């Protein structure tokens, strides 16, 4: 089958930069465009820049015109993506793709990070207050994404939420990890988040009452 | 860009033989897919081949090719063993996918597959 | 540089519902458009290029029409699959540019949050800060009013919310809210309240702890 598969993402200071390669396989590499496209964390896709087959024609978009460079390898099937002096709105998933009518072929991208914050693990804080009560872990002030958040190592999973983290002005990230509970269970049973961040190598364990 | 060209007018052959049409086309980029259809009854265009072809249709029909030949700019659009069935209207098309998309269809041919 | 605009934004549809979704482009683009769907942590997929035709493998129930600056999306009759967002793309001339997406959501009854408020730990607040904590609990639909007040007056630019995509079971939504201030000035009040409004409620609803 055609295959695109990206790699070099990862985490950058702004004004620095970072070279993204696409491995292609599967068809004549020479004989289609290619092309970047982007998705800012939790927004929509944004064109970055196109290749054509030969590598003549190349169209950058004006917001990054000047600081990347596309450009292609045709005897190694590879694509490329220069991209110098990042700046923090640069900060998206970037997907390898391929056009004909429309963009009909997309790998499954890789991340890029443009950001001031170090490496950074969570503190974890407890979230206590009818029938039902709720219990949490806020887990804040951590960089870069992700955690993952369990409870009670696995055994309880009905009636956990564990919110989207949300960026803080300081450019850490911040998240709550709820559940809600029977009342009668509020002083009998014992409830503990277990919060991960390998970035940072941490892992928490939180007891909450 | 100007639309290609497709010969000849006529194509006549016997059933069993090869049929070779020419659609050529004047490329101001590389960023050009080259289309060859026949005619149906309905006047619906039905696409037999493209270059470069798509790649989500592997498995095509092997008796319909599309050759490039060296200088660029003129495609050989083959019917190999052709069938009187085969005798009809047909045509190619060029579609520019940048910096800006459009299709522009050549001229009509007829193939004539006698006995 | 042509401009695409969706709508609507979102849609609510039970299986089996025809849907339609509309692409409007700032200017002419022929019959150059395409259309993607998108889930959660994947990459887009293909559905329809040059406004009407469907690519290789993607099902019937998907159509396409439109030209000149109004298109559609069609699906005939929604499957469980087909819930995600959608994305239309113009690929008439560089720069390529995309609408910025319809959201196709799983329809239910509206329900109510159950609504908790949750104060700052005597761990954070050794530290220096203090987060208070809302929490709106499976309600329906993802329309919410959270508001923060302190000894009653209204908070403005210290909360952050963030909500969770429809729940797989019950298809509902969550939603947190944190109100952060300092130490010194968290101690500096007494009250402090998260007011919730929301359709499936009669009158807002207000709960509160007392810092003492």
């Amino acid at each position: 089958q055609v295959q695109l598969v990206e790699s070099g993402g990862g985490l950058v200071k702004p004004g620095g930069s970072l070279r993204l390669s696409c491995a292609a396989s599967g068809f004549t590499f020479s004989n289609y465009g290619m092309s970047w496209i982007r998705q800012a964390p939790g927004k929509g896709l944004e064109w970055v820049s196109t290749i054509s087959g030969g590598g003549s024609n190349i169209y950058y978009a004006d917001s990054v015109k000047g600081r990347f460079t596309i450009s292609r390898d045709n005897a190694k099937n590879s694509l490329y993506l220069q991209m110098n002096s990042l700046r923090a709105e640069d900060t998206a998933v970037y997907y390898c793709v391929s056009y004909y009518y429309g963009i009909d072929f997309w790998g499954q991208g890789t991340s890029v990070t443009v950001s001031s914050a170090s490496t950074k693990g969570p503190s974890v804080f407890p979230l206590a207050p009818e029938s039902t009560a709720a219990l949490g872990c806020l887990v804040k002030d951590y960089f870069p994404e992700p955690v993952t958040v369990s409870w009670n190592s696995g055994a309880l999973t009905s009636g956990v939420h564990t919110f989207p983290a949300v960026l803080q002005s300081s450019g850490l990230y911040s998240l709550s990890s709820v559940v809600t509970v029977p009342s009668s269970s509020l002083g009998t049973k014992t409830y503990t988040c277990n919060v991960d961040h390998k970035p940072s190598n941490t892992k928490v364990d939180k007891r909450v009452e | 860009w100007n639309p290609p060209t497709f010969s000849p007018a006529l194509l006549v052959v016997t059933e069993g033989d090869n049929a070779t049409f020419t659609c050529s086309f004047s490329n101001t980029s590389e960023s050009f897919v080259l289309n060859w259809y026949r005619m149906s009854p309905s006047n619906q265009t039905d696409k037999l081949a493209a270059f470069p072809e798509d790649r989500s249709q592997p498995g095509q029909d092997c008796r319909f090719r599309v050759t490039q030949l060296p200088n660029g700019r003129d495609f050989h659009m083959s019917v190999v063993r052709a069938r009187r069935n085969d005798s009809g209207t047909y045509l190619c098309g060029a579609i520019s996918l940048a910096p800006k998309a459009q299709i522009k269809e050549s001229l009509r041919a007829e193939l004539r597959v006698t006995e | 540089d042509i401009q695409m605009t969706q709508s609507p934004s979102s849609l609510s549809a039970s299986v089996g519902d025809r849907v339609t979704i509309t692409c409007k482009a700032s200017q002419d683009v022929t019959t150059a458009v395409a259309w993607y769907q998108q889930k959660p942590g994947k990459a887009p997929k293909l559905l329809i290029y040059w406004a009407s035709t469907r690519h290789t493998g993607v099902p019937s129930r998907f159509s396409g029409s439109g030209s000149g600056t109004d298109f559609t999306l069609t699906i005939s009759s929604l499957q469980p699959e087909d819930f995600a967002t959608y994305y239309c793309q113009q690929h008439y001339t560089i720069p390529w540019t995309f609408g910025g997406g319809t959201k196709l959501e799983i329809k239910r009854t509206v329900a109510a949050p159950s609504v908790f408020i949750f104060p700052p730990s005597d761990e954070q607040l050794k530290s220096g800060t203090a987060s208070v904590v809302c929490l709106l609990n499976n309600f329906y639909p993802r329309e919410a009013k959270v508001q923060w007040k302190v000894d009653n007056a209204l908070q403005s630019g210290n909360s952050q919310e963030s909500v969770t995509e429809q729940d797989s079971k019950d298809s509902t939504y969550s939603l947190s809210s944190t109100l952060t201030l300092s130490k010194a000035d968290y101690e500096k009040h007494k009250v402090y309240a998260c007011e919730v409004t929301h359709q499936g409620l009669s009158s807002p609803v207000t709960k509160s702890f007392n810092r003492g």
